[PDB]
């Protein structure tokens, strides 16, 4: 996991030490920011039939070239795996919002993905691109408050930035 | 290691100072300035990846020196350690740049960095060109003068920290010269 | 055609659709490096080291507090005044002169490293020894990041008077070794990255100690499970002192297999010291 | 650059060969301009 | 030193990782309660000279057997010293409102002072307990805010739990 | 003259032996940088117009003695001298960094004008004033540190080999008076 | 004509000797040389009539004053004789790069040269204004092979030695 | 004399400067190298019989005409001046390694000497010969390659210095001819 607690209440393990007021000060600015973090969790939730189809033919747009046989979209069997797989990774940074750090990303869906999918001949250009297609796609006084997009945005970028 | 908050502390025991109101609005400032530098390092680990890879592009783009064979940086490992290389340093002036204080990038790294890369043969002057890219693409994401990508902000002067991302990859690029 | 001494600089003309014209410019293109001037008898050229160069005096002062800081912890090894049966360094057969001449090559090679593998070594055994201490100081670090004797006596010494080491905790079953071979496996993968085997797990030079590497562990692989009831019950807690905050941070699955399977996260030795 | 080329000009000293030559043109020949470069 | 600094820009640096939302989150918490810990540090500023003479004659009214000769209180250059080691404690928790965590106490005052005070025959049963007159000795809606005293009370029991 | 393979035939002769196995790491050496020995002789005979055109201009305007009417440039008769006479002494180091040695720079020229400059008027101010401009430009070329334009080459140290150029005045520095 | 062969055999005339041993590693110096030196020639010969216009109209791009009346630029005739003039200067570059010395440089473009441009008021370095920007052009592997463009570019530092 | 502080200060004099930051690394490189150099003194000084004695000793069974009739090692009085004219070479190069700097070395006995060698009768190319047996014995106290008499110091290379003692041996040989 990733998270505060995986920060400060391990280090005082690896310490030997107690929980300190420097353990207990880490926590305060999930409080103030938890009200800013959690209704942006909500509108993934309820947009997480809305926003899969959208982000996978802007993806199909600008790669194009899948639908021959012999690579990674050759039938609609593998477009139905597609938006299976943007909606796994759609799901887990749902849930970074509510952990606080990208918790639920690196132990389940980021680690060792640069050993899986052009050995699977998918393409990782794609992925990032289908990602890059929703990281710009906000508006930040308009969909949710202006507190929210920004643990948002920065999470989408990284998932670019974790693949690099 | 070190930071602002322990910067302003750290000459007052060479002296057995209590820290007063004297020097606090020093750090009143700085406490002024939390979610304004909060603004800045976000927008710099946004895109740091593609910052990497603008930078050694550009420094092959002025040089293809490298690229020739014989040269320093030509081979497929060499350019995933010049990459190696190249990321390390964005990161250690963002935790300077979270710390307000560049304490953090003088052990870490700087203690003898500019002549390991002589004793491995690395060319310094190209070292010197390609941070001076991070430098300048620092500058215009911690600001919103970037090309394509403006990131949601509030409005308002953010020089001041633009000041202290400028007093940061020279004191790097003074350690590698 | 003609001009006139008006001031319209300002002004623009509108008219700019002016994706018409794209223009660009330039400047650049000058590294400096500092060079010595006034001259006789002198002139230098840099030269190449391939290590530490930080003083003559700096190079003679580093080995002197790291063999200190080896006879701290032989002094926490023997806390208690016992040459404690963790270390072993022989066989049956007398040998420890012949294991000299292991060490001594081991004293040697780690000498004729070349310039790649000097250099990194330096640089992973800076962030190892803020792994290493535990606390975050004013004093320790700033010995162990500008010597790395230093930092490579305390990542072996602090590291072998706690029992996560390889060969001394014992594991309980077949599932618990065979998992704890398979990641010595890699790190023989990490040691020999390629076809070519590497210089540094050479562990021999003569025919009377290329056998003699042999039983020298086997003797001390008995007496992980020789010596003791409760020093090798708190080698499997110590275990993952090691693993689960310095090594695997982040993975939750790499952190409860060393929770699950201590004697296979003891010798995982991410301490990269290429054997 | 000056002219076309910057070369050697004849009032130096060591502006011949003297090799294998008579003893009046020897020291003809060495000491070319030492009439007022030591006499000053 | 001992900050949330020294947390998540070091474990960042463990990790070999790039300052991500985890620590981006973690100083947030300072911001919130600077202001609730730092109308504490003038107090003990303005009482830098107040309450170090009313906590040496309170530990020896409890310590009193010090004035015999061969003891650690055998003369007043002893006291004109014991006001000396007290202040030297009071310094450091002064500092420690400012930047923190426990920063400055345990790598200047803290570590190793087990290795110190009986072997110069100095009691360290009246070390703690100078500290824990002071410990108690508060009055949180008068003296200071009632979100300053919380910051300074939890660290002059750490100072018996740190000799601990 | 002598080259730098030159230098070790005559005390080897001087010795009356043979050239064995203990100078092969020295005439090994030479082979290795004659890449970058050639690389570096291109550099000063390149540059070398406006070389000596800034070595006049920047001893004459912190000098302006040479400015004096009736003084040493005065006239155009002499300002055009001094163009030739300084540069000569650029042309004959550009021989002697090719050859590796500098046997070539005293019986060529340093074989005189010591005594000669005195000779017809030269004084002993600015002529040894002259070389030192030309001395710390010499090195910024050969290591690519000059500030106005930016030589592409490989990668690689310059701190041994350009140290030639330098050596190449002692002869044009003492005993240019 | 300065080349690499005439050094050789005129001196050797002057010797009144043989070839030697000696004489005949500057001709193994020749081929060594030569295998990457004419792939710059060649290549110079496929671009040259934009080339000669693009290094052409950069002093035009530098000195706005010889479109004036009364100047050299004046009129079309006249500024079809400065890309004539141009394209002589880099026709003798071709040359100069086959032959492996100087000699058609200094024969038919440089001796004799700057006494003419006074006389017809033609400005000395506006063609050296010119073909800095033939220098500044080169990307080492794109348009030359990574050691052909410091030996063009080494051409380039002669002529602007010659009329400056 | 200017010694081997002085000797880029009188530059900042002709060039009209100060002594900044420039050269303030480069003057401290002389002085972490000088207990290296302080420590390769002494033992020189102490076999000033030798190396005064073997350099004419060096000279009588490799010169046979010498100590003949018309050479110059013939008489006593001259055999008695052979070490007087001798050890004045033995004590000046100790002179130079102690100030570093050669400047007061080319005039105090080397501004003279030619003109009077011309003079006295002396075969300049056997003097050479008396001093290249000179060069050779410098070398066993420095860096303790002496196979008849060593000398006990702390292992460490000092081969910056090895032949910047012999570096003014070779200016007396052109300074003879
Ligand atoms: C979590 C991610 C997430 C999304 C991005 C949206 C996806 C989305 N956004 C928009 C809403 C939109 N609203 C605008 C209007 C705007 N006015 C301005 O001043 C700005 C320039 C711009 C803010 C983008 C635009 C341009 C779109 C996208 C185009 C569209 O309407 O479909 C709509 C259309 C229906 C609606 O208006 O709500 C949809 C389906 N839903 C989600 O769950
Ligand atoms: C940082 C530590 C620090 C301190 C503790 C004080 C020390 C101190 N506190 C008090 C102030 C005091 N005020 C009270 C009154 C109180 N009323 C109540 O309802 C409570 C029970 C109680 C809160 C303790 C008492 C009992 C004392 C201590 C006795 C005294 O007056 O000296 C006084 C007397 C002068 C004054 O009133 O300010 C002094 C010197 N100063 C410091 O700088
Ligand atoms: C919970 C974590 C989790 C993820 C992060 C994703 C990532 C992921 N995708 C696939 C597997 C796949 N992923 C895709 C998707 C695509 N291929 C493309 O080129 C397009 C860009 C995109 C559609 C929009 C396809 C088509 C397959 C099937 C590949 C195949 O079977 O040949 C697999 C292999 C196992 C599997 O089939 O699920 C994994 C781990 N899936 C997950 O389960
Ligand atoms: C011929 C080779 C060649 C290249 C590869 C590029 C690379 C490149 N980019 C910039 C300069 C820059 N580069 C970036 C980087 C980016 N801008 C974005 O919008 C993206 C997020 C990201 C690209 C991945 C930024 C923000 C600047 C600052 C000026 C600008 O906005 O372009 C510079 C100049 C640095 C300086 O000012 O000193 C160079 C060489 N340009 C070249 O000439
Ligand atoms: C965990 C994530 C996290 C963040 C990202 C910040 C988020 C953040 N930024 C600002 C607010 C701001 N941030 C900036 C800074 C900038 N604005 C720009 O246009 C420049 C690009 C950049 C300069 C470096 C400015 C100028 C304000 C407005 C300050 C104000 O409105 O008072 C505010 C409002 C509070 C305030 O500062 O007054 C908040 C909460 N805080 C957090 O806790
Ligand atoms: C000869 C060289 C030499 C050193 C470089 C230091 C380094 C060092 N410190 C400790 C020992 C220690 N080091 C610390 C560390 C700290 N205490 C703090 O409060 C700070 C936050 C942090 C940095 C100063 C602590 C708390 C101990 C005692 C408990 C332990 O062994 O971890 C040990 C283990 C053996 C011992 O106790 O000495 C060593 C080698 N000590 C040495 O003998
Ligand atoms: C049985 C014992 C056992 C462990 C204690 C761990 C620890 C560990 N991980 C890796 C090797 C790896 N370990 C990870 C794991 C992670 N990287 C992340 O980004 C996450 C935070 C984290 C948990 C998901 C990854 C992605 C690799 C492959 C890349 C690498 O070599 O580091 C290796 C080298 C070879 C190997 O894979 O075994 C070891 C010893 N793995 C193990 O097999
Ligand atoms: C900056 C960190 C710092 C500290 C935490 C203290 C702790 C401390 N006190 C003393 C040293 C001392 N400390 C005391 C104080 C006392 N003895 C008692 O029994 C009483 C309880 C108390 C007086 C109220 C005395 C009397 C000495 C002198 C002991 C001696 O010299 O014999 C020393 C030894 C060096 C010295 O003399 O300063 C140290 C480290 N002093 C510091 O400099
Ligand atoms: C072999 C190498 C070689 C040389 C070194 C010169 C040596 C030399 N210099 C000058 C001659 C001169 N040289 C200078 C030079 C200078 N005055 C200054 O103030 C500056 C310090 C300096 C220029 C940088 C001047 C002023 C004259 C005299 C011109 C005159 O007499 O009018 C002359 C007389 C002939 C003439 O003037 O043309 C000669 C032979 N010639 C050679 O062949
Ligand atoms: C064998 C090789 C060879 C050469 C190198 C050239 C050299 C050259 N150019 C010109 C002649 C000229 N050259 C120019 C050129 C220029 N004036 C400018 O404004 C610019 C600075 C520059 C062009 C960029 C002009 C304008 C004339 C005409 C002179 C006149 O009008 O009187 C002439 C006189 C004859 C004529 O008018 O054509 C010659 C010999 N010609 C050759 O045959
Ligand atoms: C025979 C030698 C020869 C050359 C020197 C170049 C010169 C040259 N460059 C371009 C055209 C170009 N040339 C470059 C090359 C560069 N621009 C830069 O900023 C870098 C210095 C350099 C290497 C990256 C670029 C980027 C273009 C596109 C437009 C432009 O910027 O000029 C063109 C137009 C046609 C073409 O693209 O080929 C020509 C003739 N081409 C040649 O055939
Ligand atoms: C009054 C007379 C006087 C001296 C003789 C020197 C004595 C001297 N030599 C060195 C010290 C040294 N000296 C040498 C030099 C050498 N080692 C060799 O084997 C070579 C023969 C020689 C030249 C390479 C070296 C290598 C050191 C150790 C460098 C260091 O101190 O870090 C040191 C400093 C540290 C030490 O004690 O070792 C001192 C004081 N200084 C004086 O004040
Ligand atoms: C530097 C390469 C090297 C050596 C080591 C020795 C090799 C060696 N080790 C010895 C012996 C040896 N080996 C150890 C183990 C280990 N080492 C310690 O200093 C402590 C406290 C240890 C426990 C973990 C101990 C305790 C001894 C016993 C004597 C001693 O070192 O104090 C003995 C003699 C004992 C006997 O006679 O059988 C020799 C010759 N020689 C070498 O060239
Ligand atoms: C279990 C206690 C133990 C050892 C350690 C080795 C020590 C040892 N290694 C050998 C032989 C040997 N030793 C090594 C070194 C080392 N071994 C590896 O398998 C890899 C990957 C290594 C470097 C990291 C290699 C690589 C070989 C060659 C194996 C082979 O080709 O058969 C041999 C055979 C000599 C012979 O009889 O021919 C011995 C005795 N043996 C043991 O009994």
């Amino acid at each position: 996991m990733k998270s505060v607690i995986t920060t400060v209440v391990s280090a005082a393990d690896a310490a030997g030490r107690f929980p300190s007021n420097s353990d207990l000060e880490s926590i305060q600015g999930n409080i103030q920011r938890s009200a800013a973090r959690l209704e942006a969790a909500e509108k993934l939730a309820g947009n997480h039939e809305a926003v899969v189809k959208e982000a996978g033919d802007a993806c199909f747009a600008k790669y194009a070239y899948l639908k021959n046989p012999g690579e990674a979209g050759e039938n609609q069997e593998k477009i139905n795996k597609c938006y299976r797989d943007v909606d796994h990774y759609m799901r887990l940074v749902n849930y970074c919002l509510v952990v606080g750090g990208t918790g639920p990303l690196d132990e389940w869906g980021i680690a060792g993905a640069r050993e899986v999918y052009r050995t699977l001949n998918l393409p990782t250009s794609a992925y990032v691109a289908s990602i890059a297609y929703t990281r710009d796609r906000l508006c930040v006084p308009r969909d949710m408050s202006a507190q929210a997009g920004v643990e948002f945005s920065a999470y989408l970028d990284y998932l670019i930035n974790a693949l690099s | 290691m070190l930071d602002a908050f322990s910067r302003v502390v750290v000459n007052s025991d060479a002296k057995a100072a209590y820290v007063g109101g004297s020097d606090l609005q020093a750090l009143k400032s700085f406490i002024a300035d939390g979610n304004k530098r909060l603004d800045a390092v976000n927008s710099i680990v946004s895109n740091a990846s593609c910052m990497v890879s603008d930078a050694v592009s550009g420094m092959i783009c002025e040089n293809p020196g490298l690229i020739s064979p014989g040269g320093n940086c030509y081979t497929n490992r060499r350019m995933a350690a010049c990459l190696r290389d190249g990321e390390i340093i964005l990161r250690y002036v963002s935790y300077a740049l979270l710390a307000g204080d560049a304490s953090v990038l003088e052990d870490r790294c700087l203690n003898g960095l500019k002549e390991t890369y002589i004793a491995l043969g690395v060319p310094t002057n190209s070292s010197i060109r390609a941070v001076s890219i991070m430098k300048a693409q620092a500058v215009a994401f911690i600001t919103n003068t970037a090309t394509e990508r403006k990131m949601s902000f509030a409005a308002g002067d953010c020089t001041s920290l633009a000041s202290e991302v400028a007093s940061y990859f020279d004191r790097v690029g003074a350690a590698i010269s | 055609w003609d001009k006139l001494l008006n001031t319209k600089p300002m002004k623009r003309q509108v008219q700019p659709n002016p994706p018409t014209n794209e223009t660009r410019a330039l400047n650049l293109g000058n590294t400096f490096r500092s060079p010595a001037f006034k001259f006789l008898g002198t002139l230098k050229r840099s030269k190449d080291p391939s290590g530490l160069r930080l003083g003559f005096y700096g190079r003679k002062a580093d080995d002197f507090m790291a063999r200190s800081i080896a006879m701290q912890a032989k002094a926490s090894a023997a806390g208690s005044g016992v040459y404690t049966t963790q270390c072993s360094e022989g066989a049956s057969k007398g040998m420890a002169e012949n294991a000299r001449t292991a060490s001594l090559a081991k004293q040697f090679r780690q000498a004729q490293r070349s310039a790649r593998e000097m250099s990194f070594d330096y640089y992973e055994g800076r962030k190892y020894a803020m792994k290493a201490v535990g606390h975050i100081c004013n004093y320790e670090e700033k010995i162990f990041q500008q010597y790395n004797k230093t930092a490579a006596a305390y990542v072996m010494g602090k590291q072998e008077t706690l029992l996560s080491c390889d060969r001394y905790a014992q594991p309980a079953n077949k599932a618990e070794e065979y998992i704890q071979k398979s990641v010595q496996m890699q790190m023989k993968k990490r040691s020999i990255p390629y076809g070519v085997y590497t210089t540094s797990c050479a562990d021999g030079t003569v025919k009377g100690m290329a056998e003699n590497a042999r039983v020298a562990k086997e003797s001390a692989n008995f007496r992980a499970r020789q010596m003791s009831a409760g020093a090798k019950a708190a080698a499997r807690f110590n275990a993952r002192r090691v693993a689960n905050d310095w090594h695997n941070n982040g993975c939750n699955y790499e952190e409860k297999l060393t929770s699950r399977f201590p004697a296979a996260a003891s010798s995982v030795r991410p301490t990269t010291n290429r054997y | 650059l000056t002219g076309y080329d910057s070369k050697s000009s004849p009032n130096f000293p060591n502006r011949a060969a003297t090799r294998e030559r008579r003893t009046v043109s020897f020291n003809a020949r060495v000491a070319r301009n030492k009439s007022q470069a030591k006499k000053i």
